[PDB]
DNA sequence: GCATCCGTGAGTCGAGG
DNA sequence: CGTGTCAGTAGCTGTCACGGATGC
RNA sequence: CUCGA
């Protein structure tokens, strides 16, 4: 049907990161007020996106250690963003 | 030859290019533009930069 | 070339039917000539460029 | 990337240059699937060739996430990288 | 009195030529082509009384040139006749609503006629439903209306041409032989004074190759071409001699590839040029051969084909020119002379309109249904065939498809006011399929011709690159069955003007004298003057005796267009502004109330009431109830019919289309009154702006150089207010991860935003909506595996599951506010057919208010533009003296460059008007007014007059009537005879030292406001190839620094500037989010990267086989994030 | 010049074989994207279409080879392999162009770099961002280094700085709600803005720029309406009318840039006419009537 | 050795389709 | 899958100046 | 296609 060197077809457009961006921003404010374990463990989870037994293994720790360090993490930048007035 | 095949005949320009296998000093205005460093000029030569 | 017939109408007094149809001819010709001759023009300051 | 590399070099390319830099022949003329959007294989389109369409998504669909980053998936060849080297992995088509 | 003819408003003009011929239908070159076409009996009554023998219709004479269709035996014969129409299948505003196409099913009578068994079947077969036309002279393709535009083409014919050769400085002559349809052919004679012939654009044979191959004997060439000594160089350098022998010399170069036989080049031979089949010269065509060459132009045109005879003609009228011969008589013809056409002439330019446009197409989706009855008669048995077996319809309906859905002469109707629509009906275009490119149209093709007198207006056209391409129809003009532009003239018997009127074609007009229309004539009909002007052929006019007049102009106004005979003193206006005058009349915007221009010039009427966007009675009768919503009609017989008014419709152009009652309850009103009246309207005629009050004069710099100073009262009083309704639609698709679906739930927005919006989420009826609110709220659900890192801890630091779908709700786009009065769905649940793939569709009709605002733009009737510099407030306006401030001020400087006298002449009659005057009646009529009408020597205030261009008032009487401006309310006359008045300045109260010129200007208000112009971007969405910001206001895109900006800040030594632009502001992937960050955190910009741009223009030289590298300063190659593999 | 051609091949110790193809290179799908339509339909790049072509016929010929086939099929197939790379390459360079839907000539690879539609003066000598365009009106109270632009401009021009402010002084709480104030229009971004503007020059343009003053730098002045305002000295360097122009804002951002508008291009500094040295901000119209 | 013919170039920006 | 009597573009020239390789 | 400077 189309050819896009024809004329009458819309080029392909892409988003600005500027809410990605401020979001970046916000989040690497509540991440440093966090312990180096605490840090290292949400970095691993999800900057890397491995397992439980992944992060388990190379932190040298417990199963439900990176459970329950991963359960207060996230509730600790939650603290820090609802002090920050960031929208649920 | 960046200069050039930017300005008139553009396969022509290309095709010698690729002949005599030329490499271009990236140092001048209309080059400088396209990769995207400052003009060898005004505010951008090297005894004021 | 000029008309050997001239326009002695002024245009506070204002053209005759013929008057304005003679002169409308230059007038066309005066706006047509003038995109070709500015087209020219910039594609000589480009080269100067 | 820093902003300062003095020359720019331009040659002919050699056959052989133009091996060195495809990920993978051309062989089929197909380009996608016209219901699942997903190109064929050795098409003018081939994740394996090029690259993925999503980003850490493969073909056949078995490693989708971000943990497996780097890995030649074994069923259908594609790799894990984001979608960001479809606008650089050359193809080719070796003529007869 | 001006158009006492349908019962309009008394508006008195200032006439000493009387009206022999009333305006024809504006609109007859839209409605007969069309009526022709489809052969209906209006046009039938036409063509009978025209003296018409038997008459055919457009798809008449498509099936009689296609019947019969018969194999190479004959044993199989098909046949088409009797075509008729059912009722149309929608009315025209459920086409415009539902998004259809305006048509009605057209049936045929076709019968299969079998030679081998003497048997056959008639039945009646359903061809296709066919597009139909509009009465406003519209069609509806989709639920828009478009405007097929009548197309300048060169007519089928021989021309003959007279060109100088470039290296040997010799004249040259040339020969084409354009058919009506087929191959070309094209003879010349060469700088080597040989003659040779171009066949279909392929090698050009020797003229004798030709000849020979016709079956012409080498002697009977040199009887024939004797008396010339380049055709018997010809015969004699010719390289291949015998009648079979130059027959394959032409087959090997037509149609190359092939096995030549002496009859299958015999066969083409007759095909290609001589059997009705591939070949055609149309009636016209033949016609204009008979006459170039002087043969058979007595025979009665039945020979729809080229012959040999006219081969040899043509030949012979060339040779002949060349050696510089100017008279000629073919062999049993005519006496006819020998020269060159001009090609541009409008006897050889030839128009063909709606009529013919659509039927070519039907005409060439006919043959392609052809070949597939051929094909289905040798495979289907010769016992079970039907005509609905052997027709397949696909090719023929998709043939006027592609006609009305891609054309250039099927245009987006202009609809910014009813003038633009009208004008664009009768829109003359020579772009287009079979007329010329663009690129391929010289100064020649553009300028005014002598010939274009009384048929193209020499003002309308476009100054863009448009210019003389695009023209539009005089007043008077019509186009004859042939294709040609008629115009009316008076038959001049012995020297004495007679009332009997004649249309003349342009080359019938060459043929005799024609005086100008302001001629001396006498209460009999004798010319005042022995010697008078007169045009003559070439563009010749001189003086001539009044015995040698034979015909005379109709109107002054004849040779101007309808949008430019509506400027008044149109004769003090030079051409230059008098182009922009009636290009910008056609960009005025309809006000939210229309008031009549004081200073008419009578075409106003006729032009809104042909245009068709009033409300007219078809037949006489009782106002029997009027409301806003329709007016009821209880006529004579006992009859009722009722009109529906448009109200706040949206036009093509976002303007405001809005009909209004005139009439009230128990008014009795004459058959084809105006009862009712749209946009631009005021009692029935044109009103394309208002009346304000005008002061020429500088007042401190804010009207400097074309600006314009405003009174606040039109912006408190509405004066200039105008509405505008925006279209906004959006769609609930199905997706890969399921269906899109319009809910008022929206992921994490509050109850505030969602206030708007009605339970299914769609804003709710007379709600005020500003830019960035939500019209229809759309989620998509979209996949987990597409998640941001960021994102997916974002969704698990707030707990909300069940998310998993995104925000795509319509919202309004920057620039946008107002109410929503109009709210359309369309649901796949409840029948409503959309595109596959979509569960509901929704329309929101956004109507906003705009008042007159600085900067926007406005004009007059002369080509004075200007925007908007600055409103003051109504006491710092200059008043007069009785206190009433005036309502715009114009700078004088810009009046008397652009030679446009006439709105200073209509600021003065514009006055006379609003006062009134009374002219001394004691001692009798003065000596100024003694060609003034009885009716203008009194006039009260508010009165309407009419200055009919190249006629109307003359300056004499327009400075004897400032001298009698009548009193206000206190008895005392505020303006001079001289036409200026004392002004006081509203911001200090001293007085002005010096009279000012005061009056009053019709001023419009043209579509080009600030509201739609204004832009600004930030950051937004990029082009995914390139990474560059997008183009165009409607996008959100950015603002394009240029190769000529570059140069400005190289020039300037702006290297930081430069740099700055092309790399963090535009393209550079990482710079630009990294910049946006060190604003919002205080810190400095960061340094520029390498635009995305140039990475793409090296992978596309590798993709060219070209190995291009970045070299550093040691030598080493560099590679870009990348690598590469075998 | 026959030599011209040899000795480059002779002394740069690359082979002319090159000229010949063994194997043709593919250009990233991006670069030739194929998209999808409203209509469920699909429109793809004229480049696919050039490719296609030739895996076709390349696909074929090997079948041929294969096949024993006669000579006749396969040199009359190897011809069209030939067209189809040339066709890649250049369409049109050599007879007629392969034609598409319609008789348009596809577009081929080199046919990206050539002309002013091409790579190099599309985008890459002119491509940006922080910019905006308007209506200009006459300005006469406005100094000679100062222009008018409408607050709505203003506001979208300055975005991350106002959102930068809005978030210090405590309008907003993070900055994500500082962008959500900004689009929403609340009324402290008003007094804010001015802050924000205030000695930050903006850059102002009108087409076509014939000469370096075809751009200057002005100081912003937050003006109602939505008009740019233009002091009427500037009128002859821009060659700008006021019967409808349009000129384009842009807004320098690092500290060297607005150095650059600040002192270099600078409206007032730049009284003169560079080509021939006379003034050309001075009184024109009115302003010499009145004088 | 020269007339022919091929290929090159032909303002910038903006709005809506 | 097998295929088997005639079975044959649309469109179009209404650009031009200029230089130099290509060609009788 | 059409329009604005
Ligand atoms: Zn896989």
């Amino acid at each position: 049907v189309g050819s896009t060197d024809q004329s009458g077809t819309p080029e392909q457009s892409t988003p600005d990161e500027v809410n990605a961006a401020l979001d970046r921003l916000l989040i690497a404010d509540a991440l440093a007020q966090l312990s180096a374990e605490h840090r290292a463990v949400i970095q691993r989870s999800y900057y890397r996106g491995w397992s439980t037994a992944q992060i388990a293994t190379d932190l040298g720790i417990a199963e439900g250690t990176v459970k329950s360090r991963l359960h207060y993490a996230v509730r600790a930048l939650r603290l820090t963003l609802q002090e920050l007035g960031v929208t649920r | 030859w960046l200069s050039a095949a930017s300005f008139q005949e553009t396969t022509r320009v290309l095709t010698d290019a690729a002949i005599n296998c030329r490499s271009d000093k990236l140092n001048g205005l209309k080059e400088n533009v396209i990769i995207g460093k400052l003009i060898p000029a005004g505010t951008g030569i090297n005894r004021y930069r | 070339e000029f008309i050997p017939r001239p326009v002695k109408s002024s245009f506070r007094e204002g053209l005759t039917v013929l008057e304005y149809f003679i002169n409308t001819h230059g007038a066309r010709k005066g706006l047509a000539d003038t995109a070709l001759r500015t087209a020219d023009s910039g594609y000589l300051t480009r080269r100067l460029v | 990337d820093v902003n300062f590399f003095d020359e720019l070099r331009i040659g002919l390319a050699t056959a052989e240059d133009i091996r060195q830099w495809s990920y993978g022949e051309v062989k089929k003329p197909e380009t996608i699937n016209y219901r699942t959007l997903k190109p064929e294989k050795d098409g003018l389109f081939c994740e394996k060739i090029f690259g993925p369409t999503r980003d850490w998504e493969c073909y056949c669909g078995k490693y989708k996430r971000v943990r497996f980053k780097g890995i030649i998936c074994e069923r259908c060849g594609v790799e894990v990288t984001r979608a960001k080297v479809r606008r650089e992995r050359m193809g080719h088509i070796e003529l007869a | 009195s001006n158009n006492s003819v349908p019962g309009a408003p008394n508006r008195v003009s200032f006439a000493k030529l009387r009206e022999p011929l009333e305006v024809p239908g504006l609109l007859d070159v839209q409605t007969d082509s069309f009526e022709w076409l489809i052969g209906s009996p209006r046009w039938r009554e036409s063509a009978a009384e025209r003296g018409d023998v038997n008459p055919v219709g457009g798809l008449e004479e498509v099936l009689y040139e296609l019947s019969p269709i018969e194999d190479f035996s004959g044993s199989m014969s098909l046949s088409f006749s009797d075509p008729r129409f059912d009722d149309v299948k929608a009315p025209v505003d459920e086409c415009k609503d539902k998004d259809m196409t305006y048509a009605a099913p057209l049936f045929v009578t076709a019968e299969f006629i079998n030679n081998n068994t003497g048997e056959i079947k008639s039945q009646t077969v359903f061809m296709g439903d066919f597009p139909m036309m509009t009465e406003k002279g519209t069609f509806i393709i989709n639920g828009t209306e478009r405007v097929v535009v009548s197309q300048l083409v060169r007519s089928p014919g021989v021309y003959f041409d007279e060109t100088i050769d470039k290296s040997t400085d010799k004249t040259l002559h040339s020969v084409k032989v354009i058919p009506s349809r087929g191959a070309w052919l094209e003879f010349d004679v060469d700088k080597r004074d040989t003659v040779g012939v171009r066949i279909d654009r392929k090698r050009r044979q020797p003229v004798t190759v030709l000849l020979k191959a016709l079956g012409w004997t080498s002697e009977q060439i040199v009887e024939r071409f004797g008396f010339s000594e380049i055709m018997r160089s010809t015969l004699e350098k010719d390289n291949t001699v015998g009648t079979d022998e130059a027959l394959l010399d032409i087959y090997r170069k037509l149609r190359p590839g092939e096995p030549p036989t002496k009859e299958s080049a015999q066969t083409l031979l007759e095909n290609l040029f001589f059997k009705e089949k591939r070949y055609d010269l149309a009636r016209v065509g033949r016609y204009k051969v008979n006459k170039k060459l002087g043969l058979h132009v007595g025979e009665p045109i039945t020979s729809s084909t080229l012959t040999e005879e006219d081969v040899v003609a043509t030949i012979e009228y060339l040779v002949r020119l060349h050696e510089g011969q100017t008279t000629m008589t073919v062999p049993g013809g005519v006496e006819v002379p020998v020269e060159t056409d001009d090609i541009d002439h409008f006897g050889n330019r030839r128009l063909r309109t709606v009529g013919e446009l659509i039927q070519n197409q039907i005409r060439v989706g006919m043959s392609r249904m052809e070949r597939v009855v051929r094909e289905r008669m040798t495979t289907q048995d010769v016992e079970a065939i039907t005509p609905q077996t052997l027709i397949n319809i696909r090719p023929v309906v998709a043939a006027i498809k592609e006609f009305f859905g891609t054309s250039q002469l099927s245009q987006f109707m202009d609809q910014n006011n009813p003038l633009s629509g009208l004008t664009h009906k009768r829109r003359l275009s020579a772009l287009g399929p079979g007329g010329l490119s663009r690129e391929r149209a010289g100064l020649e093709v553009r300028d005014v011709h002598p010939s274009h007198y009384g048929r193209m207006c020499p003002i309308e056209t476009p100054e863009g690159p448009n210019i003389g391409l695009i023209g539009s129809l005089s007043v008077y003009a019509r186009v004859n069955p042939f294709g040609f532009i008629e115009t009316p003239y008076r038959k001049v018997v012995d020297g004495v003007v007679s009332d009997e009127i004649v249309y003349l074609t342009a080359d019938e007009e060459d043929r005799h004298v024609v005086a100008q229309a302001n001629s001396p004539i006498d209460a009999d009909g004798r010319f005042v003057e022995p010697r008078v002007l007169v045009r003559r052929k070439a563009g010749e006019v001189e003086y001539v005796p009044s015995s040698e007049v034979d015909y005379m102009d109709v109107s002054p106004r004849q040779m101007v267009s309808v949008a430019t005979a509506m400027i008044p003193f149109l004769e003090h206006d030079d051409a230059n502004r008098a182009l922009m005058g009636a290009n910008m009349q056609r960009q005025a915007v309809p006000l939210v109330r229309s008031e009549a221009p004081l200073v008419g010039t009578g075409m106003e009427l006729r032009a809104a009431i042909d245009a068709g966007d009033v409300v007219v009675a078809e037949e006489s009768g009782v106002i029997e109830e009027v409301s806003a919503d329709y007016i009821t009609v209880m006529h004579d017989n006992g009859t009722r019919r009722t009109y529906r008014m448009r109200k706040f419709a949206r036009s093509n152009h976002g303007t405001c289309a809005n009909q209004c009652p005139i009439v009230d309850a128990g008014d009795r009103v004459e058959a084809g009154q105006v009862i009712a009246d749209g946009p631009c309207t005021d009692d029935g005629e044109m009103a394309l702006g208002k009346n304000l009050l005008v002061a020429i004069m500088p007042w401190e710099g804010h009207n400097y150089e074309d600006a314009i100073i405003l009174s606040n009262r039109l912006v408190e009083e509405d004066v200039l207010t105008s509405i505008h309704i925006e279209e906004h639609e959006i769609d609930a698709r199905d997706t890969k991860l399921g269906a899109e679906e319009i809910t008022r739930d929206i992921p994490n927005i509050s109850d505030e935003v969602l206030a708007d919006l009605d339970e299914r989420g769609i804003v709710r009826i007379g709600a005020e909506v500003r830019d960035g609110d939500i019209l229809v709220g759309k989620v998509t659900p979209k996949g987990e595996t597409e998640l941001t890192p960021e994102e997916r801890l974002l969704r698990a630091i707030f707990g909300e599951k069940a998310r998993e779908v995104r925000d795509t709700s319509l919202k309004v786009p920057h620039g946008e506010s107002g109410k929503v009065i109009g709210i359309r769905v369309f649901s796949r649940e409840d029948e409503d057919e959309l595109p596959a793939g979509v569960n509901e569709l929704v329309r929101v009709y956004v109507a906003q208010k705009r008042k007159i605002s600085d900067g926007d733009k406005l004009a007059g009737r002369h080509g004075n533009k200007g925007v908007i510099g600055k409103i003051l407030p109504v006491e710092d306006m200059p008043f007069l003296a009785d206190g009433t401030p005036v309502d715009i001020i114009l700078n004088t400087h810009g009046v008397p460059r652009r030679m446009n006298i006439g709105q200073i002449l209509e600021t003065h009659l514009g006055w006379c008007a609003h006062s009134g005057w009374k002219v001394d009646a004691a001692k009798g009529v003065p000596d100024w007014a003694a060609r003034l009408p009885d009716e203008l020597l009194e006039a009260q205030p508010n009165a309407i007059v009419s200055t009919p261009v190249f006629d109307g008032a003359q300056e004499a009487e327009l400075q004897g009537l400032l001298s009698c401006t009548l009193p206000n309310r206190d008895g005392d006359v505020l303006v001079d005879a001289d036409g200026k008045a004392m002004l006081f300045d509203g911001r200090s109260g001293e007085p002005f030292p010096y009279p000012v010129t005061v009056g009053y200007m019709y001023i419009m208000k043209l579509h080009h406001l600030v509201d739609d112009k204004i832009h600004a971007r930030s950051t937004g969405p990029y082009s995914m190839i390139t990474q560059q910001p997008l183009g165009g206001k409607a996008q959100f895109g950015g603002q394009r620094f240029g190769e000529m900006e570059c140069w400005a800040m190289q020039a300037y030594g702006a290297a930081y500037t430069l740099q700055e632009l092309l790399t963090i502001k535009s393209d550079d992937t990482v710079g630009r989010v990294k910049v946006y960050e060190a604003i919002v955190k205080g810190e400095n910009i960061p340094e520029p990267g390498i635009p995305e741009s140039f990475k793409v223009l090296l992978k596309e030289l590798q993709s060219l086989c070209l190995n291009v590298e970045v070299l550093s300063s040691d030598g080493a190659a560099i590679e870009l994030r990348e690598g590469e593999d075998e | 010049k026959r030599l011209k051609v040899v000795a480059a091949f002779q002394q740069s110790g690359n082979s002319p074989m090159g000229m010949v193809l063994d194997a043709v290179p593919v250009i990233p799908p991006e670069l030739r994207p194929m998209v999808q339509l409203d209509g469920g339909r699909f429109a793809t790049s004229d480049l696919n279409d050039l490719y296609r072509r030739v895996i076709n016929r390349n696909n074929r010929l090997k079948r041929l080879i294969d096949l024993g086939a006669p000579e006749i099929i396969v040199n009359n197939e190897k011809r069209m392999l030939q067209e189809s790379v040339d066709a890649l390459f250049d369409n049109g360079r050599r007879g007629r162009p392969v034609t598409g839907p319609g008789n348009r000539p596809l577009k081929s690879l080199s046919d990206l770099l050539k002309g002013k539609q091409g790579r190099f003066r599309q985008n890459l000598l002119g491509k940006v961002d922080y910019s905006g365009r308007s209506v200009i009106v006459v300005g006469p109270q406005l100094k000679l280094h100062q222009c008018g632009l409408p607050k709505l401009m203003a506001l979208e021009l300055f975005k991350p700085f106002v959102m930068k402010r809005l978030v210090d002084l405590n309008h907003a709480q993070n900055i994500k709600s500082a962008k959500r104030m900004v689009e929403r229009q609340r009324p402290q971004v008003w007094d804010v803005l001015e802050e924000v503007i205030a000695e930050h020059p903006v850059l102002l343009n009108r087409a076509p720029t014939l000469h370096r003053l075809g751009i200057q730098a002005f100081e912003p002045m937050l003006v109602e309406g939505k008009a740019i305002q233009l002091h009427p000295l500037v009128c002859e360097a821009f060659n700008a009318d006021f019967d409808g122009d349009q000129m384009a804002v842009h807004l320098p951002l690092s500290a060297e840039a607005q150095a650059e508008a600040r002192i270099l291009m600078l409206s007032s500094n730049n009284i003169l006419s560079p080509a021939s040295g006379r003034p050309l901000a001075m009184p024109r119209l009115d302003m010499v009537t009145g004088l």
